[PDB]
């Protein structure tokens, strides 16, 4: 008894743990809440301690796209930009020639690229630099009056 | 269901062996039987080989460090290497839902192994029933297997393993005999590297929620 | 160095108490029910270990990953860590550096047949005579090497942006430039410095041949995780000698000069004493799993934090700032 | 008791959502159970 009673407490130390990283906040280390990448988790009471109910978000049908380290405007090799939270992906909706667009980290959706997507950076060897098409955040404003 | 281990079975002494200070009755012409012997007051059961000599020859009784006889020298003016009996280890493995079982010898070679094991002795009367099919041995890595088909198939997950990689497979849907089949390795989906400024990104379209219980 | 298993282990009471005599089946049959005990304890722990080692492979598989081709790395030179076409040349020198008895699990009874000399107290020879057994791992030495390889050709892509559920396959110096960007050194001093850095990263790597010896603390803990497992078959290997105040310690010894009034207690005596070898080895086996399935997960743990990402916090994965994991199999771990 | 760990349990799951986007220790947002799964898918990748 005094062995399985240790062993408990430990346990219960565990629980705790749990209780204050998967249910009072979203976790960012994989494995530890549930599998795949965790969102919300409930707790509910069982015979001799906690049930905990992970809910996570379970990717499926996988494709491959080509994709870049981040864009620079060739006119202004000193002006480039990086994704947040997200890729520069290329892509093909029946549009003009190496459009280039964005998507989440998670879900592919392309979209315009703009400021609320984007950050600025130094140039680096591995960028893209694109001379026409130019998205929104690398237009250099040169409209004086 | 499970892999169960049982009791084993032992060797049979085959002869005897006695000595002292007819003719069939000698260390020698005995070499890799288990046998009894009596040398010189000192009995039990075991195994005599030629090992080279060792020890001093006066005290001819070669011991180890626990106490256990190892080596003689015998009046033949030869060393002999001593051993014990070795068991054959057993186990069942048994499916409970189809009521079906195969038997695993230990780590033996199945040339050791029949299907009456008629030269072993163990308390258990007898052997599982082993019916028609009753083909030779099969030899797996983890030993001699007797109820199991070769089947060359893949699983994904087994309910008894076997060991290293393999599994029983129960002819579920009169069940047929068990399989032997191997678990293989589920490949991540594989993404090439690029030579290029470029990178390959594979990104999910789909996707789904989950809940693990704990 | 973390160990995540035990070595499996099962005994066959009947004939470890009596090894064969039929008098001695007959007065531990009035005994009842505690070879079975041990037999049921023996079985679970057994049970309970390969779902630990499920459970830790099934987490440690990446679901995404990059092909191992010669090379991979770059300037890096990582190739201690490639396989040679299964283990690993690291993992290999690993496992022969450690002084491990070979088990047979496949014609290893033969092997004892001509035995030669005994080899200083053969345990791996010891379970056909003692009444023990050593059951084999529930993966082979190739499927532990595909997950770790699997493993290592996902490191580079773990992602930089909310990399769980997506996998750029970018090139390991990629990877390790970023890496070194988020510890506080600029672009411009990673560019100056790019090959001068991959030599130094090639010195560290490259030092690890040499190490394996008696001042490597990871090392020496191997080697005692593998003495544990010997001391705990040694010690069944050796209370058979024992004498436990009876004439003599062989059940055919004492069957051959008494008779049966004494015969019954002095085979009573032995039984006795090792039915409690017996219950003490099982509940020595018990605490050494519970510890090895929360060691098993602290190597969960490590592998989804250290190996999977780059951690923030320090001393959890090692001294200095953390960059980056390899892992590889042990002996039991 | 059943009812006090009932009780327990209950707060707890009550307090989900409005766990705090802002360095949610010390203040609790009453927002609706939708917009506190929005924030979080929001967050691991999933755009508006």
């Amino acid at each position: 008894q005094l062995v399985r009673s240790e062993s408990a407490a430990l346990s219960a130390q565990l629980a705790k743990d749990k209780v204050n990283e998967c249910v009072k906040a979203q976790s960012k280390r994989s494995g530890f809440c549930g599998q795949g990448t965790h969102i919300v988790s409930f707790v509910v009471n069982a015979p001799n301690g906690l049930y905990f109910m992970h809910v996570g978000y379970y990717p499926s049908n996988h494709i491959e796209v080509v994709s870049a380290y981040g864009l620079c405007d060739a006119a202004n090799p000193t002006n480039c930009i990086a994704p947040v939270n997200g890729y520069f992906i290329k892509t093909n909706n029946t549009r003009i020639v190496d459009e280039w667009s964005y998507t989440g980290s998670s879900f592919y959706a392309p979209e315009p690229i703009t400021s609320l997507n984007t950050k600025y950076v130094a140039p680096q060897v591995t960028y893209q630099n694109i001379s026409t098409n130019l998205p929104p955040p690398l237009l250099g404003n040169s409209t004086g009056i | 269901s499970g892999v169960y281990s049982v009791s084993s079975f032992e060797a049979k002494p085959s002869g005897s062996v006695v000595e002292q200070a007819a003719n069939d009755t000698k260390i020698a012409s005995q070499l890799g039987n288990c046998v009894e012997y009596s040398l010189y007051g000192v009995s039990g059961r075991g195994v005599f080989q030629n090992c080279t000599a060792v020890g001093v020859r006066q005290q001819r009784f070669v011991y180890d460090a626990y106490q256990n006889l190892v080596g003689y020298y015998s009046d033949d003016g030869n060393y002999y290497c001593l051993r014990a009996c070795v068991s054959v280890p057993v186990s069942v493995i048994y499916d409970k839902e189809t009521k079906t079982h195969a038997t695993l010898f230990g780590s033996v070679a199945c040339e050791h192994i029949s299907s009456t094991m008629s030269q072993y002795s163990r308390s258990t009367r007898s052997m599982l029933k082993r019916r028609d099919s009753t083909y030779g041995p099969l030899q797996t890595p983890v030993g001699c297997v007797l109820g199991l088909v070769n089947s060359s198939l893949f699983v994904e997950d087994c309910k008894l393993p076997l060991g290293q990689s393999l599994c029983a497979l129960p002819d579920t849907p009169v069940p047929g005999e068990m399989r032997l089949a191997s678990i293989a390795f589920n490949h991540p989906i594989q993404v090439d590297q690029l030579n290029s400024s470029y990178f390959k990104l594979s990104i999910p379209t789909n996707f789904s929620f989950g809940v693990t219980q704990e | 160095y973390i160990q995540t298993t035990i070595q499996k282990v099962t005994v066959d009471c009947k004939q470890y108490v009596c090894n064969g005599f039929q008098k001695c089946e007959q007065l531990l049959r009035e005994y009842g029910q505690f070879c079975s005990k041990i037999n049921q304890a023996l079985h679970g722990a057994n049970l309970r270990q390969d779902d630990s080692v499920r459970n830790l492979f099934a987490s440690v598989k990446s679901s995404q990953s990059s092909p191992i081709i010669p090379g991979f790395g770059g300037d890096f030179n990582l190739t201690l860590l490639e396989p040679v076409s299964a283990r690993s040349a690291i993992e290999d020198l690993l496992f022969d550096k450690v002084t491990i008895a070979d088990p047979g699990y496949m014609q290893g009874y033969d092997d004892c047949m001509q035995q030669g000399p005994a080899s200083a107290r053969d345990l791996i020879c010891a379970q056909y005579v003692a009444g023990y057994k050593v059951l084999p791992p529930l993966m082979d030495v190739n499927m532990e090497a595909a997950y770790t390889s699997s493993l290592l050709g996902s490191i580079a892509g773990v992602g930089w942006t909310a990399g769980l559920s997506s996998f750029a396959a970018i090139p390991f110096a990629q990877s390790i430039f970023y890496r070194l960007n988020g510890v506080g050194i600029t672009q411009q001093v990673l560019s100056e410095n790019q090959k001068l850095i991959a030599n130094k990263f090639n010195q560290a790597l490259g030092a690890m041949q040499t190490g394996f010896t008696t001042t490597n603390e990871a090392f020496q803990k191997v080697q005692d995780a593998v003495n544990n497992n010997a001391q705990a078959l040694s010690k069944l290997a050796s209370e058979l000698s024992n004498t436990f105040g009876a004439i003599s310690a062989s059940i055919g010894d004492i069957i051959q000069r008494l008779d049966p009034p004494e015969q019954d207690a002095q085979i009573d005596r032995l039984i006795n004493g090792r039915l409690t070898t017996l219950n003490a080895f099982v509940a020595q086996q018990l605490v050494r799993s519970e510890s090895a399935a929360l060691s098993a997960q602290l190597a969960k743990d490590k592998v989804n934090e250290c190996v999977k990402a780059q951690s923030k916090r320090s001393g959890f994965c090692g001294q200095g700032t953390h960059i980056v994991s390899f892992v590889v199999n042990a002996p039991n771990g």
